[PDB]
């Protein structure tokens, strides 16, 4: 049951890596997820084959 | 209008503590390849969640060049996400409260009693000055720095 | 346990060849080589998973 499905998608690493002996804990990329949503909705229609006449 | 430091596209990360006290500096910088001019907003750090600022240095270049300057700075918490690149962002005076420094090369430090006291949210939330009253006519490329003293899990 | 490599190139000898029955033992070409060194560091980086909220 549901009327929006939404998926998302992970970005690339994108950052400075650290060079010599730089301390690196504490200084560490965040993942970045991206979201995007679709929603859904009823499409009818309908035709008309006359009377009896 | 919005120029986004290295510190916000995530090409340059920001330290966040491994535990609860222990404060945390980094200086947010930039690199203004033009010149600073009325209405610009400069995302240049953020400040990572579950972090509270505690003591902050705005240290930038003389952004003057003519006698009588009025350039103005004043620092908040910006409201969207990080790096949006979305001139709807509104920025705020929560941090420095319209700083008389660019007039001149100089340093100052949180002399606002809001400055020390910002709630914290579990998102990470990005830390811009804002031009707000115009430089006087002349400006160059110059680097505006804010290190910022903020300390994770308080209370 | 090292920090630098230097490798070495072996130039081709050249001279002149002494052509008929002329003695030979104080003609003698020299090895010449040259030499190049590459220096090594260090680089990481490291992401973070999240809490666990």
């Amino acid at each position: 049951a549901g009327d929006r499905v939404s998926f998302d998608l992970s970005v690339r690493l994108r950052g400075q890596p650290t060079f010599g002996d730089d301390r690196v804990e504490g200084k560490e990329e965040n993942l970045k997820f991206y979201t995007d949503e679709v929603i859904i909705d009823q499409v009818r229609h309908s035709v008309s084959a006359g009377g009896r006449m | 209008a919005l120029i986004q430091s290295d510190f916000a596209q995530g090409i340059r990360m920001t330290p966040v503590p491994d535990c609860a006290g222990d404060v945390t500096a980094c200086r947010f910088d930039i690199t203004l390849k033009n010149a600073p001019a009325a209405g610009d907003i400069i995302e240049l750090g953020v400040l990572p969640g579950n972090a509270v600022p505690v003591e902050a240095i705005l240290d930038v270049d003389d952004l003057d060049t003519g006698g009588a300057p009025t350039i103005t700075l004043d620092v908040g918490i910006m409201s969207g996400p990080v790096g949006k690149n979305d001139p709807a962002r509104t920025c705020g005076n929560e941090l420095f409260a319209a700083s008389t420094v660019g007039q001149a090369g100089g340093v100052v430090r949180a002399t606002a009693s809001s400055a020390f006291r910002i709630q914290k949210a579990e998102d990470h939330r990005s830390v811009g000055v804002k031009v707000a009253a115009g430089p006087a006519t002349g400006a160059a490329g110059k680097t505006i720095a804010l290190i910022l003293f903020y300390v994770q899990g308080t209370s």
